[PDB]
């Protein structure tokens, strides 16, 4: 199951 | 023994040809189980192993939701990086991301990973302690500081040590007959004459799982590493793997050479000789 | 920017036996960037129904793909894989050999 909270570089 | 779950994401900008391509794949050990392709019709996370097909609608809806969010994240990131490196709007660039977890023979947390690349090289990676970052260059030091202040490590650590390992455990048991199997290589040797005075001995390993294997040749018990033709381990297409190793032998010298095979599925390592 | 040439292997799934159904594979690996053209050829000619695996990559970031198609080998038919990539001055053609 994927990670739920993937953040942008910026 | 040990097991792993890994997700692999690829985003490729296509300036003046629409949205960037985004491809996501999931693996347990050497078996692929899901995919998402931005250019496909479904616009959903899709099954690629028979054992994940029995996850219900809440699973597939949830995975579709998360992978589109990953996709949007990466779309945005291609722009950020183009600015960081002062690149033109016209050129195609690549971002890759990989994360997941390893468990040991106790199926308890062993190691976590989260790695990020731009145009084929390291950009930023989460270190082993899952608490700090390795920035590959000056651009990535900006990201490092951003990610520290937003506590990105903390969020990923909780996933990699907890939920990642729980889901890996669940897939292992639900796909027990696929994932918890070891298929020993079927091995044999071929002999072919290169001329009147030289022949090829090729040692074959076929239909094995997992992909991890060692194939070597010796001459009178001495390593032939620099004189062996060794191919990369390759998929058969049916979820098993193949590998071969060949040597050129002067005619009459066949009995001097031995091929040696190590694999998880063999009770004992094998030593094969021609006649 | 980084560019790596594809390694190319052309082989069958099962030991090749004349008259028996099989799959012909072209495995391309170690390349970057991901844009790549791969064709399977029968007697010089592009095979129409060819599928491929989902794009994935190794520890070093280099991409790998499996291209494949059902086939029934014969004594006389010749098979090859034809690959193009930014690293190649012209398309690389690799012939299928049954003991490789």
């Amino acid at each position: 199951s994927l990670f739920n909270t993937v953040a942008t570089l910026y | 023994g040990s097991h792993s779950m890994r997700y692999f994401f690829t985003s490729v900008s296509r300036p003046g040809r629409g949205e960037p391509r985004f491809i996501a794949v999931g693996y347990v050990d050497d078996t692929q189980f899901v995919r998402f392709d931005s250019d496909a019709a479904s616009q959903r996370m899709e099954p690629r192993a028979p054992w994940i097909e029995q996850e219900g609608p809440e699973y597939w809806d949830g995975e579709t939701r998360k992978v589109k969010a990953h996709s949007q994240t990466h779309r945005v990131d291609l722009g950020t990086l183009r600015g960081y490196y002062n690149q033109s709007e016209a050129g195609s660039h690549t971002v890759q991301r990989m994360y997941g977890c390893d468990v040991g023979s106790d199926w308890r947390f062993l190691r976590g990973y989260h790695q990020y690349a731009y145009d084929g090289k390291d950009y930023i990676a989460l270190k082993e302690d899952l608490r700090s970052w390795t920035a590959a260059d000056m651009a990535a030091q900006t990201t490092k500081h951003k990610w520290e202040a937003a506590h990105v490590a903390e969020q990923l650590r909780a996933y990699l040590e907890g939920t990642c390992v729980e889901w890996l455990r669940r897939y292992l048991e639900n796909g027990k007959e696929t994932l918890q199997r070891t298929d020993a290589p079927k091995t044999h040797m071929t002999h072919h004459a290169v001329s009147d005075h030289e022949a090829t001995l090729r040692c074959w390993a076929l239909s094995f799982y997992p992909a991890e294997i060692t194939l070597t040749w010796q001459r009178d018990g001495e390593d032939q590493t620099q004189d062996t033709e060794l191919v990369e381990t390759r998929p058969a297409g049916d979820g098993t793997f193949q590998k071969w190793a060949a040597v050129v032998v002067p005619s009459g010298q066949e009995q001097r050479y031995t091929c040696h095979v190590q694999h998880e599925g063999l009770p004992k390592p094998l030593t094969l000789r021609w006649e | 920017m980084i560019q790596r040439t594809p390694k190319i292997q052309v082989y069958s799934r099962h030991p090749a036996e004349n008259g028996k159904s099989n799959f012909l594979n072209c495995y391309v690996s170690g390349f970057h960037p991901s844009d790549i053209e791969v064709d399977l050829l029968k007697n010089g000619e592009r095979i129409e129904k060819v599928e491929h695996s989902d794009l994935s990559f190794s520890k070093d970031w280099s991409f790998y793909l499996l291209y494949y198609t059902e086939f029934t080998p014969t004594e006389k038919d010749e098979y090859a894989c034809r690959v193009n990539h930014v690293t190649l001055s012209q398309p690389k053609i690799v012939k299928w050999d049954r003991d490789m």
